[PDB]
């Protein structure tokens, strides 16, 4: 029962504010200025702007998923420079504003699946150094950015399926040093196009990291990932687009 | 288990899921595609430290118990490693229960995202 936070729930000791399934009209004035964990998941919340968490610089944590968010302003996260896991999954998001992340170096993981995002801003990501997360699933992306993930180098699973990808730009996928899973199925890869050779070629060379899902101890799908036309991608070699490539 | 298309859809049909609520076999097929790559053992964590389990994804707070889910309300009464075996019959009778709950089908993002309001159908043809 928080004093300060009416209608939500805290634990002072753990830093933690939890206004989950709350019916919000807007974000609450009372958060303590040191709160660390701040949970709006299912609030109904419509709209965020440069000034909806000034003030809270402690959060690590913050949580709006499952809301009715179609855009965010530029500066919505700009206090929040120690912030670890930023919940926007399940909301309606049609893009993202240029520099949105720039200030969350620390940022672990990203969940941005169940969107409706059909573009990248140009370096959006760049300044996530240490991200080992990020979820892209579920979304409408008609292209990834050339060297959208080239600043990622801690990242370790990256998800993608069910977007509308026809293709990734050669060399997507080179800084990802530290990777461990990709989730690439349900999109419609062009097999007929030269740039599905670099992405067959990566797939064969990283056949363990092709997964139908993001957890742990789930056995690779290489296999999984077809073409528009039914074919297996990993199949489709520098010979098979002998006559287009 | 990774299914395929046509032996997805005859098992799913097998179990009672053609025209459930409203919804045609097409519609629990392409759910499976796009949630789980028709692979049973796909998980997927979330925000809140739930996890979506299995080839429906069914998820740990409200639907089965996983014992590492804060206020989890397990409605199906299972555990959700039944929800990751080879056997679809467990999932399929949670789905169940998700789909009577009042919203349908919509409970399944990237059913919504993908098949919701298409040509459905497409996905039983050539079985």
């Amino acid at each position: 029962t928080c004093e300060t936070v009416t209608g939500c729930t805290c634990n002072e000791g753990k830093k933690e504010v939890d206004c989950q399934g709350k019916s919000l009209d807007s974000v609450p004035s009372g958060i303590p200025a040191d709160t660390e964990k701040l949970d709006l998941q299912s609030t109904g919340l419509a709209t965020l702007s440069d000034a909806t968490f000034r003030g809270l610089t402690k959060l690590t944590w913050l949580n709006l998923d499952y809301n009715q968010l179609q855009t965010l302003s530029a500066g919505v996260f700009d206090d929040l420079t120690e912030l670890g896991t930023l919940g926007l999954a399940n909301n309606q998001l049609a893009s993202l504003p240029l520099g949105v992340f720039d200030h969350l170096t620390q940022l672990d993981k990203l969940y941005l699946g169940g969107n409706q995002l059909k573009s990248l801003p140009s370096g959006v990501f760049d300044r996530l150094t240490k991200l080992k997360e990020l979820r892209l699933n579920t979304n409408q992306l008609q292209s990834i950015p050339a060297g959208a993930f080239d600043k990622l180098t801690n990242l370790q699973t990256l998800s993608l399926s069910t977007n509308q990808l026809q293709s990734v730009p050669h060399g997507a996928f080179d800084r990802l040093g530290k990777l461990q899973t990709i989730t690439l199925f349900g999109n419609q890869f062009d097999c007929s196009r030269c740039e599905t050779l670099y992405l067959s070629q990566w797939i064969r060379e990283n056949s363990n990291k092709v997964k139908d899902g993001t957890g742990q101890n789930l056995h690779e799908s290489p296999d999984g990932v077809t073409c528009s036309d039914g074919k297996v991608v990993r199949t489709v070699t520098n010979e098979t687009l002998k006559y287009e490539c | 288990k990774v299914f395929g298309r046509c032996e997805l859809a005859a098992a799913m049909k097998r179990h009672g899921l053609d025209n459930y609520r409203g919804y045609s076999l097409g519609n629990w097929v392409c759910a499976a595609k796009f949630e789980s790559n028709f692979n049973t053992q796909a998980t997927n964590r979330n925000t809140d430290g739930s996890t979506d389990y299995g080839i429906l994804q069914i998820n740990s707070r409200w639907w089965c118990n996983d014992g590492r889910t804060p206020g989890s309300r397990n409605l199906c009464n299972i555990p959700c490693s039944a929800l990751l075996s080879s056997d679809i019959t467990a999932s399929v009778n949670c789905a169940k229960k998700i789909v009577s709950d009042g919203n349908g089908m919509n409970a399944w993002v990237a059913w919504r995202n993908r098949c919701k309001g298409t040509d459905v159908q497409a996905w039983i043809r050539g079985c």
